[PDB]
């Protein structure tokens, strides 16, 4: 049996760190990763996402 | 001998472990936190 957390938001502002400056940038003036997550992605039996 | 061996300890959980799927962190101090590297006789034991 596998268990997986979905909507978990890291509440501490210390825990919301980035390992480098330009890791996942966009064209958007607001980085769309600060927002709390709403899904989770894994692999299938065949390796499909 | 009246001494105490310090273990792998750090004041931040961020630098306690690195992103390479393997070995742990090795940075000494980042800004004002610290990571005291392991000096105990359990250098190559107790898997993490």
């Amino acid at each position: 049996t596998f268990i997986m957390p979905m909507g978990v938001f890291q509440a501490n502002s210390m825990d919301r760190y980035t390992r480098h400056a330009g890791d996942f940038s966009t064209v958007s003036e607001q980085d769309p990763r600060q927002f709390p997550p709403q899904g989770i992605f894994f692999y299938n039996k065949d390796g499909i996402l | 001998f009246q001494e105490a061996y310090p273990p792998l300890c750090s004041s931040d959980a961020a630098m306690l472990r690195t992103a390479h799927a393997g070995e742990t962190g090795a940075d000494e101090v980042h800004l004002a936190q610290y990571l005291i590297r392991d000096a105990s006789p359990l250098r190559g034991c107790l898997p993490l």
